DNA sequence: TGAAAGTACTTGAGCTTAGACA
RNA sequence: AAAGACCAGGC
DNA sequence: CTCAAGTACTTACGCCTGGTCATT
């Protein structure tokens, strides 16, 4: 659907944050550039975990509805939960 | 196992004294395996010859020449399941049976005598696999157990005095199960026997002592009495799996 | 020495086990009492019961006083031998120490006896721990099967895999189940009197403002009539509130399920803020009334700006909103409460916040999660619930509701009365038996065939001083009659008891067998009730007789057929299907009337109801002085014939509770509304089994994983 | 009430009806035997079954060293202290709990219920 | 028809049908094209007393019995109109005629009930009787035809199935009596039971007769018929029981007269008849009053209405 | 190994069952051949079929082994040589002053009633076997062969114990009225009285039974096959006693 | 007695009153209200060899939104309806132009009346109901939620707004005793409100099929 | 549940009858009422009908015929 | 030695009735 | 060493 | 052309450990 006229709640939920973290931390164990400055982290859990604090995730969830239409939602547009 | 239905895995009046009721397996086969008790003993079987002549010797009747009029007020003899005749006098009979058996003279102690008093038939079983244990016999209220059996019995060593003699000598009696039916027993001799405000005077037989209705895996527990049931299993089952 | 006499509804043997059981249980009681009484503080199995960490009260009783009755199935311990428990005790012997109570406690020790009957019992809780097992292990599996593809899409409208609307929103409100907690309304069953001295705001009195609330806010309220206009619109608002809990929740049950908990949180903002009581508050009660409205409209669990999505969005939130706007009422406020500005601010924050985080998340597996949810406590449910009036509970129940069983072990259905039969225990009477199924062998002491040629001969010596006269008017005296005679003898204690009369039973046998039946009877004055039945035959030829015997059925035989039909198929009062009818006084809370009196509160009438051995609703509900309203049935197939699909839906609701909740466990709405509506939705009963799982319209792979596999593929 | 047996073949009699002398007659059915009817009745049905069960005891039963046995209640007969007591030992028998006494000692044999 | 036309036809022989809610255009050929060969068997159940007698009639087939032996006969007559030999066969059951006989049963009812008592009422009866005697007798067919129409006997031969075997007929006669002796349940306790009082009830029922009050009847709706079988001498009778009945208490209570009695009396059978429905039922309600009188007597206070 | 006790009347009583009270005797003889053959003897419920049962309690019904379903009772009494009800009735009913009992087996004298002779009754019994035999004879003759060997065969086997047969069915019968009448309790099955343990000797000789029973068959065929030469036989090599070890 | 079967024609027809106002039919408020008594004497005590013969006791009834429809009320006298009662009844709809019938049945209906009955779908549409089914208000039941019947256009609205196909719905079937008391075919749906302990308010959406 | 009830078949030519089949374990009798009866219905005479059935009829039959 | 509950198949009953008005 | 059967046992 | 009255037919059961055994 278009970017207006979305129907969704703005929350992201913790199945879309925990997909999320887990693409986004494979992503940059597999060397992927990261948004966010990172001091001295090695693991790409926690850096995935800080850029998704710092709503920096390039990455835009594809949301299916029922009746097989789809919503658009960057990770920023989303507020985290927590 | 597999079956779902309950009442034959539950713990029945009749296994007293003869099957452990603390002793067993835990899943699927609870109640369905079942241990022995330390006095149960199993009938190993006999030929009813020598019950049937002595029946025959007995008076008694022959099923060939009962008038169907006469048999109403007669009592039948079953003897294995086998309809053998009937009986006129089952008091005497009854006693005479006993008599014999306590002495050991035609009918060996594991043989059975059951009187029906109501349905008035009297059954006889020599067939192996039933299950039994040894009672004393109470002659109104006093024990056939005296002072002079322990005494032989303290003596057991180079007498050749023996559990065998001391069945020989009528005063303890194998009971099975469908025998237990018609007897009444005793806790002990020295609390039920003596004379207290009057619940029974009839009393035919004593336990030798109420311990013996654990089996060998539950009889090593110490004061199986004041455990709940369930941990008393417990421990039967767990007795097995004991190193040493 | 037969003084004892049966409580109705009981025999002589079952209420001489109530009374023995009763006199026991006391017993028990009453030592547990004692032993727990004597307790000192530095006892540990004090210790451990009241810290509540492990042990009971009942197993400091057990330890000390008595171990207690000793049960098999339910009852006292059976008689293994010729009605006698064990060979020690004497035949009948119905005694405490016979039966199985056990005297003596654990520390003491248990006699042979009572160890035995101990161990009979310990096998019984070890044979249903074995059992604990395969069918519940089947019902989990069976239940999720059928749920697992339930899922909140990203509309949050409860789906199935073929995109089939099971629910528009989760538990009807779109909420999760784990950020909901117990609150009370707080205007559901106070009085009108009291509703109206807790939630008025009466500003009239204008002393009391001066003390709750601020100087300067005091004369802004007195003064502006728009205040009052608008805080007494709120007023107005939150009756109407009052109004709709008291339609949706009879019986005045307050506690209730909802996302954030409005007190405890009103209670943290008055610590977090350092609010003193005793002070008066600077918050504005207009500013409440327009926080409160402001905030009921970011609290959205229907998006859309449609009418019909007003509608939802209102219906979804109504319980809540009514909630809220009870515990942020003006006069609340200002009295209890007594909020500053900052607080209040940040109270609203907060339950925005809370809410916003107690809605459900798109693709949360709702299904599986019921399912799962549902099937847990039946881990926890009696296998073998023995606990008249016998209904089957726990997993039996389970069972019987899941399969939708078309024949129920206990088939029971409750009855109200409406108008005097409610009360009056007499007209409760008439209805039960009015209700209550019998047949003629139900009120009969003994029949008896006799051959009388005559008449008048009346070879029963008792009859001929009164079935002279029914013989001495014209014709009905001799000739064209047959000589056997069918008489029949009433149980006066019978016939009685369902205030049954002679010409009652008369008429109904003159509708079954019709005029040619003689039909003749004694009066209530006789002592003996009797009853003379005859054939009367109305061929006047009678010669050669016409070779009638290939099937004449002569009058002998034809009279014992004619007398086992009178016996088994009269009915001559109440309605088939039903066997017995149990009448009481139920001291329960759920089974009572409840009415809103003059003053608005919530009282419980205790009134007669009824409850039926066997179903049948259709005709109950059709009866005179029945309630047609609140008679229900515990059977769901026959709701399902009788008053549709919803009431299934919401009578398989309230099965699944009492159910679950007897044993005291708590399920959260959802769930049991998921599995509800996931059996009523295709239009049928589709009961949790592989008939009926596999017969919705569902992809082969997904049949052939539940209890049909090849099959199903074969089909496909 | 009872039935009675032919004369004859010593068979089973069966009611047959008389047409000329309206009386009652039982004839068997596997020959020509037939016999006149005393007591006019045929089939008796006792619902409430209200048989004494007196007749049902045995006098025997007294022998049983398992039943429990009172001084306090004599016998009628030849008022011997000791009696045997026992329930109704029977099924179907409605609702009743109430104790049936036998009189002990050898040829009295007595029953009574209190 | 069609059951056993279906039935035939799916067993071969070409069967069809006359009636069925068809219509003379839609039976027109079925008959005609029966006679021209086209069709070769067709079934009715009283269609076929008329349509062209033809000649070679094979055979004549009754699945169910007739309604009498004067049907029965002009059904077989529909057949031998030649030299063919035409073995004319009647299935029969006990089960048949019972049903033929309750709807006879009906059928005179109506008819009496929207009529009187003729010789027909009795007629249809024992012709149907007699149909079934003739189909229960043992003899010659052609003897028992004789002997219904009065006709000489003929000791015909090889011409009905007592003169083809001696004892196989017998045996199958003996047989049937052997055959069968004397929510499911209930239609079959009703058939059962009204079958067989209907034997009870036998021919000619008849018998209503209601006589009209003489000529001075004390009774309040004398002249009704609300209870069955109440005929006024009953009723009357019963009036009589009643003012004994309130003589005697006027006796034992020592009340004005017994001119007033008259009148109390026709009341209380007046509201007696209300109440009731049924003869047996009013009689019980009658002696039951009586007997409260009686015991009002007993005790000594007037017996007050 | 837990089992029933053998040759012990037993009545029990199925909830859903077309049988309201079913007797039964689980027999074997001697313990010397034949596992066990057990005979019921029940009665039916509660309704009938239109000319049959419609009263107080209803016709006693026999089930024989190897016979493909339910015979009258009256009927084996009758093929036992009992012709005349009251010889039956004495059989089953001991004391005729009982009129209860009587009208309890009112309704079964009425189904036999029109078999009245032994041989009719046995063509009865034998039309129901396992297969009909072709011609009456045969028939009879199975039937009773089946009620003298392999009908309750610890009552006895050979000939002249019929007499004794008919006692102990006239008693089992009195067994399942008694139980009908309430007179009494019906059988508890968990009652260990009515439990055998098959130890390690019945054990083995339920199994050597058989297997010696091979070896003589095994043999049987060696001999056969080594006979038709007709030139001699012996047995060293006739025994295999790889079977029975 | 004739008392009970009195009763029980009043009660049917306060029952059938109530369906016609809840199917949106004009019935006026004393219909709805009739006491015994005053049913009794208007339409005469007694039915049995009485006035009241289960004839004129037909209900005619016209829907608010137009009068040309109507509706009506069949009592037929016999315990069972066969052919000839049915055509005759149809023969009175075709001569007072009506199409929706009702057919109150004391016991039931021959089969060839229930093959008459699905005969003629779009000309006139005949609902069988038993004597023992109406005895009672089944929609006045605690557990029988408010149910309301949808027009077209509120059926394509609700479509519309959740994006559903009619197949998406839950379904309730025709034969379902609400679904028959409100006269209702395969296809409409219809709008259920029921309370609830979580919401306080649900609405639940039936196909009808 | 419709097409059980046509014992005879028409519309079409063919106006022969329809025999009734049963399953006596893994084997077909084609029972002919009266036309030679109980002729074994061997599973090349049913794929011989099979075979001749059109696309449409078998659609209608409810098996897609590609 | 007991022992379980729902569902997919067959089969086999079982029913007043004929003329002359559109 | 695969695939079965049976048995015993733990939670 | 039913439909209630029967007969076959089908179900299942949480994971883990080990031992033996006859056949392949
Ligand atoms: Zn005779
Ligand atoms: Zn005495
Ligand atoms: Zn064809």
């Amino acid at each position: 659907q278009a970017n207006q006229k979305r129907i969704t709640t703005p929350y992201m939920t913790k199945y879309e944050r925990a997909r999320v973290l887990g693409t986004r931390a494979l992503q940059i164990a597999m060397c992927a550039p990261v948004m966010v400055e990172l001091e001295g982290e090695t693991d790409p859990l926690l850096i995935a975990m800080k850029e998704l604090k710092a709503r920096k995730i390039p990455i835009i969830i594809r949301r299916y509805l029922p009746d097989g239409s789809y919503e658009d939602w960057g990770v920023d547009e989303l507020i985290i939960t927590d | 196992r597999d079956g779902k239905l309950a009442k034959p895995r539950q713990l029945h009046n009749t296994l007293w004294g003869m099957v452990c009721p603390a002793e067993t397996p835990e899943g699927h086969a609870v109640g369905l395996v079942k241990n022995l008790a330390l006095m149960a003993y199993i009938s190993v079987g006999s030929q009813p010859s020598p019950i049937l002549e002595f029946l025959e010797e007995w008076s008694m009747e022959n099923l060939e020449e009962i008038s169907p009029a006469a048999i109403a007020d007669a009592t039948k003899i079953f003897v294995n399941g086998c309809w053998v005749g009937i009986h006129k006098d089952p008091e005497q009979l009854m006693n005479t049976l006993r008599k014999l058996r306590r002495q050991m003279d035609i009918i060996v102690s594991e043989v059975s005598m059951i009187r029906d008093i109501r349905e008035r038939e009297i059954r006889i079983y020599t067939d192996a696999g039933r299950i039994c244990r040894p009672l004393l016999i109470v002659e109104k209220q006093k024990l056939l157990l005296k002072k002079r059996h322990i005494d032989q019995l303290k003596e057991r060593e180079y007498n050749n005095y023996s559990w065998q003699d001391l069945v020989a000598s009528g005063v303890v009696e194998y009971i099975d199960t469908l025998e237990e039916e018609t007897v009444m027993l005793a806790m002990t001799p020295d609390d039920l026997q003596e004379k207290e405000v009057a619940y029974c005077s009839t009393y035919t037989h004593c336990e030798i002592h109420p311990s013996m209705i654990l089996g060998v895996c539950a009889s090593i527990i110490p004061f199986p009495d004041h455990n709940q049931s369930p941990r008393n299993t417990y421990q039967s089952a767990m007795g097995k799996q004991a190193m040493g | 020495n037969n003084e004892l006499e049966p409580t109705p509804g009981n025999t002589l043997r079952q209420t001489f086990e109530n009374q023995v059981n009763r006199i026991l249980n006391d017993a028990r009681d009453k030592t547990g009492s004692s032993a727990q009484k004597s307790l000192s503080e530095y006892n540990n199995f004090k210790s451990m019961v009241v810290s509540g960490a492990k042990g009971s009260k009942i197993n400091i009783s057990q330890v000390i006083a008595v171990v207690g009755q000793q049960n098999v199935e339910g009852k006292r311990i059976p008689f293994g031998f010729k009605h006698r428990t064990l060979p020690h005790f004497i035949k009948d012997d119905y005694g405490p120490e016979s039966r199985g109570f056990v005297e003596n406690s654990y520390l003491a020790g248990l006699t042979p006896t009572e160890f035995f009957f101990h161990a009979m019992g310990g096998r019984e809780g070890l044979i249903d721990t074995a059992v604990k097992t395969a069918e519940t292990g089947y019902i989990q599996r069976r239940l999720i099967k059928s749920m697992e593809s339930v899922m909140v899409k990203y509309d949050a409208t409860v789906r199935n895999s073929i995109n089939q609307v099971v629910q528009l929103r989760y538990g009807e409100d779109g909420l999760a189940g784990e950020s909901v907690e117990f609150q009370n309304l707080a205007t559901l069953k106070p009085s009108n009197k009291a509703f109206e001295k807790k939630f008025r705001f009466d500003y009239t009195n204008e002393r009391a403002l001066r003390r709750t609330l601020q100087e300067d806010l005091v004369k802004d309220v007195l003064s502006n009539a728009h205040i009052q206009n608008e805080l007494e619109r709120e007023f107005e608002r939150m009756r109407e509130d009052r109004e709709v809990l008291r339609v949706i929740f009879p019986t005045g049950d307050s506690k209730v399920v909802l996302p954030c908990n409005l007190l405890r949180m009103i209670w943290n903002a008055q610590k977090i803020f350092h609010i003193n009581p005793r002070l008066p508050s600077d918050l504005h009660p207009i500013k409440v009334v327009e926080g409160v409205k402001e905030l009921s409209k970011k609290l959205v669990i229907v998006n859309g700006d449609d009418p019909l999505s007003r509608q939802a969005q209102e219906n979804a939130t109504l319980l809540f909103n009514i909630h809220l706007r009870s515990t942020l009422c003006s006069r609340r406020m200002a009295e209890e409460f007594r909020l500053s500005g900052e607080a209040f601010d940040w109270l609203l924050g907060e339950i925005e916040s809370k809410f916003n985080q107690a809605i459900a998340h798109p693709g949360e597996m709702v299904g599986a999660l019921a399912a799962q949810s549902l099937g847990e406590p039946a881990t926890q449910m009696t296998l073998n619930t023995f606990h008249a009036k016998n209904v089957t509970l726990g997993v039996p129940r389970l069972k019987e509701l899941i399969n939708i069983s078309k024949k129920p072990k206990t088939p029971s259905l409750t009855v109200f009365l409406l108008g005097q039969s409610a009360r009056d225990a007499e007209r409760a009477k008439d209805i039960l038996c009015r209700l209550e199924h019998t047949t003629l062998r139900k009120v009969t002491a003994n029949t008896a065939i006799y051959y009388d040629p005559n008449p008048q001969s009346t070879v029963v010596a008792e009859d001929q001083e009164w079935v002279n006269v029914y013989y001495e008017m014209p014709d009905f005296d001799v000739a064209r009659i047959s000589p056997w005679l069918l008489r029949v003898e009433l149980d006066r204690k019978h016939m009685t008891d369902r205030k049954l009369t002679m010409e009652q039973i008369a008429e109904k046998i003159n509708a079954g067998f019709g005029d040619d039946l003689n039909c003749i009877f004694n009066d209530d004055n006789a002592e003996k009730l009797v009853l003379r039945i005859r054939i009367m035959n109305s061929d006047e030829n009678k010669m050669q007789e016409e070779e009638e015997v290939v099937d004449k059925m002569d009058d002998d035989v034809f009279l014992r057929c004619i007398e086992s039909n009178m016996l088994t198929d009269m009915t001559l009062q109440g309605i088939e299907q039903i066997s017995k009818v149990y009448m009481h006084l139920p001291q329960t809370d759920n089974k009572k009337k409840i009415i809103i009196t003059e003053d608005g509160e919530f009282k419980a009438l205790q009134e007669w109801i009824l409850e039926t051995d066997g179903v049948s609703l259709m005709r109950v509900l059709s009866e005179k002085d029945v309630d047609p309203v609140r008679t229900t049935s515990n059977d769901i197939v026959e709701i399902f014939t009788v008053l549709g699909i919803e009431a299934v839906r919401k009578a398989l609701e309230r099965e699944l509770y009492h159910v679950i909740s007897f044993d005291g466990s708590y399920v959260n709405y959802r769930h049991l509304a998921l599995l509800c509506d996931t059996m009523t939705c295709r239009g049928h009963l589709m009961a949790i089994t592989r008939h009926g799982v596999n017969r919705q319209d569902t992809g082969p792979l997904m049949k052939c994983s539940f209890e049909e596999t090849v099959d199903v593929l074969m089909e496909a | 009430v009872g039935i009675r047996f032919c004369q004859e073949c010593n068979n089973m009699l069966y009611p047959k009806e008389d047409k000329e002398n309206r009386i009652l007659l039982y004839a068997c059915r596997n020959c020509d035997y037939q016999q006149e009817a005393d007591n006019s009745c045929i089939y008796v049905n006792k619902i409430t079954h209200e048989v004494d069960e007196l007749t049902q005891i045995i006098a025997d039963v007294s022998q049983d060293p398992t039943l429990p046995r009172t001084e306090d209640h004599p016998c009628q007969k030849c008022g011997h202290k000791e009696a045997v007591f026992f329930q109704s030992h029977s099924a179907r028998a409605e609702d009743a709990m109430r104790l049936y006494y036998v009189c002990t000692a050898p040829h009295c044999g007595h029953r009574w219920t209190e | 028809c069609e059951q056993l036309a279906i039935e035939l036809s799916c067993r071969g022989v070409n069967a069809k049908a006359y009636h069925a809610g068809l219509k003379a255009s839609e039976r027109t050929l079925v008959q005609n094209d029966w006679m021209e060969e086209k069709v070769p068997v067709i079934v009715a159940t009283i269609s076929f007393g008329m349509g062209v007698d033809k000649a070679n009639v094979r055979f004549v087939a009754h699945w169910n019995i007739a309604k009498s032996m004067a049907g029965y006969y002009q059904e077989s007559g529909r057949a031998g109109r030649d030299g063919k030999p035409s073995w004319c066969r009647l299935y029969y059951s006990r089960n048949d005629r019972d049903q033929v006989s309750f709807l006879i049963r009906k059928e005179v009812a109506k008819l009496q009930e929207k009529r009187g008592n003729k010789a027909s009422d009795k007629a249809t009866i024992m012709a149907f009787d007699a149909l079934v005697t003739f189909c229960e007798e043992l003899g010659c067919r052609h003897a028992a035809i004789a002997k219904y129409f009065g006709d000489a006997l003929p000791a015909c031969a090889k011409g009905c199935d007592h003169c083809q075997n001696p004892t196989a007929v017998r045996r199958r006669l003996e047989a049937l009596e052997r055959s069968s002796s004397w929510e499911a349940h209930k239609r079959e306790w009703n058939l059962f039971y009204q079958k067989q009082m209907q034997l009870r009830k036998g021919k000619d029922p008849k018998i209503e007769e209601f006589v009209p009050p003489d000529e001075n009847c004390p009774l309040k709706e004398a002249s009704s018929r609300r209870i069955p079988r109440l005929t006024v001498k009953a009723r009357e009778h019963c009036l009589r029981l009643l003012e004994e009945a309130l003589s005697s208490n006027r006796q034992s209570t020592r009340t004005a007269d017994e001119a007033d009695l008259r009148a109390k009396a026709v009341e209380l059978e007046h509201e007696t008849f209300r109440n009731a429905k049924v003869a047996n039922l009013y009689k019980a309600s009658v002696l039951k009053k009586v007997a409260d009188i009686h015991r009002a007597s007993k005790d000594g206070q007037p017996y007050d209405m | 190994q837990e089992k029933m006790a053998t040759n012990t009347v037993y009545v029990f009583a199925k909830k859903d069952s077309k049988y309201a009270y079913t007797g039964e005797c689980r027999s074997c003889l001697e313990n010397s051949s034949r596992p066990t053959s057990t005979i019921w003897v029940s009665m039916l419920a509660r309704g009938g079929q239109g000319a049959k049962k419609s009263a107080i309690g209803q016709r006693i019904v026999a089930t024989l082994p190897y016979i493909k379903q339910e015979v009258p009772i009256i009927i084996v009494f009758r093929a036992l040589g009992f012709v005349s009800d009251r010889d039956i009735l004495e059989h089953i009913i001991y004391d005729f002053e009982d009129p209860e009992m009587m009208e309890m087996v009112k309704p079964s004298l009425d189904e036999a009633f029109v078999i009245q002779e032994q041989n009719v009754a046995l063509n009865f019994i034998g039309s129901r076997g396992a297969k009909p035999g072709v011609t009456k004879e045969k028939r009879i003759k199975y039937a009773k062969e089946v009620l003298q060997k392999e009908m309750l065969p610890h009552v006895g086997v050979s000939d002249f114990c019929e007499t004794k047969k008919a006692y102990f069915l006239g008693y089992m019968v009195h067994r399942l009225l008694l139980a009908a009448l309430g007179r009494r309790e019906l059988d508890d099955r968990d009652h260990y009285g009515n439990k055998r343990l098959d130890l390690a000797g019945p054990l083995l000789a339920f199994l050597f039974r058989g297997m010696f029973k091979n070896l003589l068959k095994e043999v049987r065929i060696y001999a056969q096959k080594f006979i038709d030469r007709g030139k001699d036989f012996n047995l060293e090599l006739a025994i295999k006693t790889r079977i029975i070890s | 007695d004739d008392e009970e079967e009195t009763y029980r024609l009043w009660k049917i027809r306060k029952t059938i009153m109530q369906l016609c106002h809840d199917r949106g039919y004009l019935v006026t408020q004393d219909e709805l209200d009739q006491t015994l008594e005053e049913f009794k004497a208007q339409f005469g005590d007694k039915p049995s060899e009485g006035r009241p013969r289960r004839t004129d006791l037909t209900v005619l009834v016209a829907h608010n939104d137009d009068p040309t429809d109507q509706m009506f009320v069949f009592f037929p006298e016999e315990p069972k309806v066969g052919i000839k009662t049915i055509k005759v009844y149809c023969q009175r709809m075709q001569e007072e132009n009506i199409t929706r019938a009702l057919i109150v049945v004391q016991q039931g209906m021959t089969p060839s009346a229930k093959q008459s009955l699905v005969d003629m779908a779009p000309k006139y549409i005949l609902e069988q109901f038993l004597q023992q089914e109406l005895l009672i208000n089944i929609t006045e039941h605690e557990l029988v939620p408010e149910h309301v019947v949808m027009t077209k256009e509120e059926v394509t609205e609700l479509l519309a707004r959740y994006k559903l196909r009619e197949n998406q719905l839950p379904r309730i079937q025709a034969g379902d005793p609400v679904a028959r008391y409100f006269g209702i075919k395969r296809g409409q749906v219809v709008k259920i409100i029921r309370p609830s302990e979580t919401a306080g308010r649900y609405i639940t959406y039936r196909l009808v099929q | 549940d419709l097409c059980k009830g046509k014992n005879i078949c028409e519309h079409g030519g063919c106006g022969r009858y329809q025999p009734r089949i049963r399953r006596s374990g893994l084997e077909l009798y084609a029972e002919w009422k009266h036309v030679e009866k109980k002729i074994l219905l061997s599973p090349e005479r049913v794929h011989e009908i099979f075979k001749r059935i059109s696309d449409e009829e078998c659609f209608v039959l409810g098996m897609e015929p590609r």
